[PDB]
């Protein structure tokens, strides 16, 4: 039953905010580090942010630093992405993905994003 | 930022093999993962830890990382293998997960 | 860089042992042959109390065991018993924050780095390695020791090398005198399985750095072996004191034996 | 007061001209006319003088060997 369900996407004008969600079920959510990866239409994959298994560490992408905030609720099995000061270049489909944490470390040497969500569409247009 | 280079497109005949080149700086010291994304759906991990396959990926896929030569290999190419492939690493020198530019694999 | 945070921070209880007769080093660089020479310097007194800890280099498992910050006093004899090079270096200073200068002596796989800066050290200084299965070799790729380093007053990077990632005993003496941080070192392959080995071995001068800072505390830096998912290294700390020592030089110049004059009336008579 | 280091590392200490109260300090104190002797077992036997201490008091190393004063 391992699955990831994104939601919260929508159509928004520049400057406005948006909170994305990613419901996880079928596995041990607190044992995986969660990622956000966006894909602009017709373009490649771009890594957004990561949060470790217990939310003690998080790393952001330069393009979203200072505007995006990542968080997780471990008693609800949900990953969040707060997106403020959105720009037209934030238009993409946003994916969440899991990756196994070794023993308190979610660097990504031994494991990759083995399970991806369906995705949620974000469009920023005037 | 840390750059990951890939050839934009690779063409192969069915039954032959395709080789996809991931270009990185000191990538011989990094652990490369590969993702297959057929148009319309989310990407799928096909190679992790440079050469390990997940439980469901067929044995036709394999990866290498030897002598600054990280490579995804698909033997006995089928029409269903027509997808975009990305390499991906964790670059601690910049605290960034970096995805490659991508390679479109069309089957001639 | 950016420090790695640990939610569960603990440290093993300290343990106590005895210095036996180690810590002797060459005070001067004068060739002396087949003679007894007497000098009063900061020496590790014979049979001195020593505090020893462990450097846990593997997690198998979400508990971060941290090294303790120890006093420096007048100088330190620091020894390490390990198979692989787990102990990588130390940080020295008084406040160990951005308010004062701080010395950092670390040994990454490429070369040795010595920097004296206004460091803002991490809560848990981290050095992480991962095993490259396709190359059958370990590669260190995590170095998160300090979050900030400004107004540096010293930098030194040794020539690159390849560190190999039967125990090894690595002994050092650190002495902060007259603006010079003097380090003496010695390496021997020891056969012991637990505890500091009893014996005599003169430490040779490694290097004296004109750092010119005040040092009252220090902390040890170790390596972490990242594993997908027991023989940890052990280090020992003793403190120097102003003592008069009688050193015995053989025909080739090696210090073969020493007498701690003030240890006991017998040594005073010697 | 010491025998040869070739013999033992055990030694006795004489504090010259002091009382055995102002005084490392083992449980073998003995007040000689020359001072206070610490670490030598006083013996009622009489032997030849081996290590002179003074006032007719001498010290030897004898048997489990130990420094004795006599
Ligand atoms: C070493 O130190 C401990 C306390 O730190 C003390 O109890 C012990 O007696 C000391 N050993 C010696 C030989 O003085
Ligand atoms: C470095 O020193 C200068 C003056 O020596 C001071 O103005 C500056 O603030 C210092 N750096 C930091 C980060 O405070
Ligand atoms: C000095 O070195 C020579 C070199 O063989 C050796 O024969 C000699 O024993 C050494 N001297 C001492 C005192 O060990
Ligand atoms: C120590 O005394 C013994 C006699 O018991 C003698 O054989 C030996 O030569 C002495 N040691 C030295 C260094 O002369
Ligand atoms: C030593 O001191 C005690 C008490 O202080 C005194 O009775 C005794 O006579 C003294 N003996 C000598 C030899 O000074
Ligand atoms: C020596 O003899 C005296 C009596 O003459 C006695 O009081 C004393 O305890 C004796 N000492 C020893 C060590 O036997």
């Amino acid at each position: 039953e391992v699955q990831l369900v994104e939601s919260g996407g929508g159509v928004v004008q520049p400057g406005r905010s948006l909170r994305l969600s990613c419901a996880a079920s079928g596995f041990t959510f607190s044992s995986y580090g969660m990622h956000w990866v966006r894909q602009a239409p017709g373009k490649g994959l771009e890594w957004v942010a990561v949060i470790w298994y217990d939310g003690s560490n998080n790393f952001y992408a330069d393009s979203v630093k200072g505007r995006f905030t990542i968080s997780r609720d471990n008693f609800k099995n949900t990953l969040y992405l707060q997106m403020n000061s959105l720009r037209a270049e934030d238009t993409a489909v946003y994916y969440c993905a899991r990756s196994y944490c070794s023993g308190g470390f979610c660097f990504g040497y031994y494991y990759g994003l083995d399970v991806w969500g369906q995705g949620t569409t974000v469009t920023v247009s005037s | 930022s840390y750059e990951l280079t890939q050839p934009p497109s690779v063409s192969v005949a069915p039954g032959k093999t395709a080789t996809i080149t991931c270009g990185g700086n000191n990538i011989g010291t990094k652990s490369v993962h590969w993702y297959q994304q057929k148009p319309g759906q989310a990407p799928v991990l096909v190679i992790y830890y440079n050469s390990d396959r997940p439980s469901g990926i067929p044995e036709r896929f394999s990866g290498s990382n030897s002598g600054n030569t990280v490579t995804l290999t698909i033997s006995r190419v089928e029409a269903g293998d027509e997808a975009d492939y990305y390499c991906q690493v964790w670059d601690s020198g910049s605290d960034h997960y970096v995805f490659g530019t991508g390679t479109k694999v069309t089957v001639v | 860089s950016q420090c790695v945070n640990f939610t569960t921070r603990t440290q093993l209880p300290p343990a106590y042992t005895n210095s036996f007769t180690r810590g002797v080093y060459y005070p001067d660089k004068v060739f002396r042959s087949s003679v007894l020479h007497s000098t009063q310097d900061l020496f590790l007194p014979f049979f001195s109390n020593v505090t020893w800890f462990h450097a846990i280099h593997v997690s198998g498992g979400t508990k971060r065991f941290a090294n303790p910050v120890l006093p420096f006093n007048d100088g330190v004899y620091f020894a390490s018993t390990e198979k692989s090079n787990i102990i990588r270096g130390w940080i020295f200073g008084t406040t160990l924050d951005s308010k004062t200068q701080s010395l950092l002596i670390v040994n990454n796989a490429t070369n040795v780095v010595i920097k004296v800066c206004e460091f803002q050290f991490c809560n848990d200084p981290f050095l992480g390695v991962y095993y490259h299965k396709n190359n059958k070799s370990w590669m260190e790729s995590e170095f998160r020791v300090y979050s900030s380093a400004n107004n540096c007053t010293f930098e030194y990077v040794s020539q690159p090398f390849l560190m190999d990632l039967f125990k090894n005993l690595r002994e050092f003496v650190f002495k902060n005198i007259d603006g010079y941080f003097k380090i003496y070192s010695k390496h021997t392959p020891i056969n012991l399985v637990r505890g500091l080995p009893q014996g005599f071995s003169a430490l040779e001068p490694l290097v004296d750095l004109p750092i010119g800072i005040n040092i009252t505390r220090f902390q040890t830096l170790h390596i972490s072996y990242l594993t997908p998912g027991a023989g940890a290294a052990a280090y020992y700390v003793g403190y120097l004191q102003p003592r008069t020592f009688l050193l015995k030089y053989n025909e080739n110049g090696t210090i073969t034996d020493a007498v701690d004059c003030a240890l006991d009336p017998l040594s005073e008579t010697k | 007061i010491t025998p040869g280091t070739n013999t033992s590392n055990q030694v006795a200490v004489l504090y010259q001209g002091v009382n055995c109260t102002e005084v490392s300090t083992g449980s073998n104190v003995f007040q000689t006319r020359a001072g206070c002797l610490i670490g030598a077992e006083h013996v009622n036997n009489s032997y030849e003088c081996d290590i002179p201490i003074g006032a007719g008091i001498c010290a030897s190393y004898q048997t489990s060997q130990s420094i004795i004063a006599y």
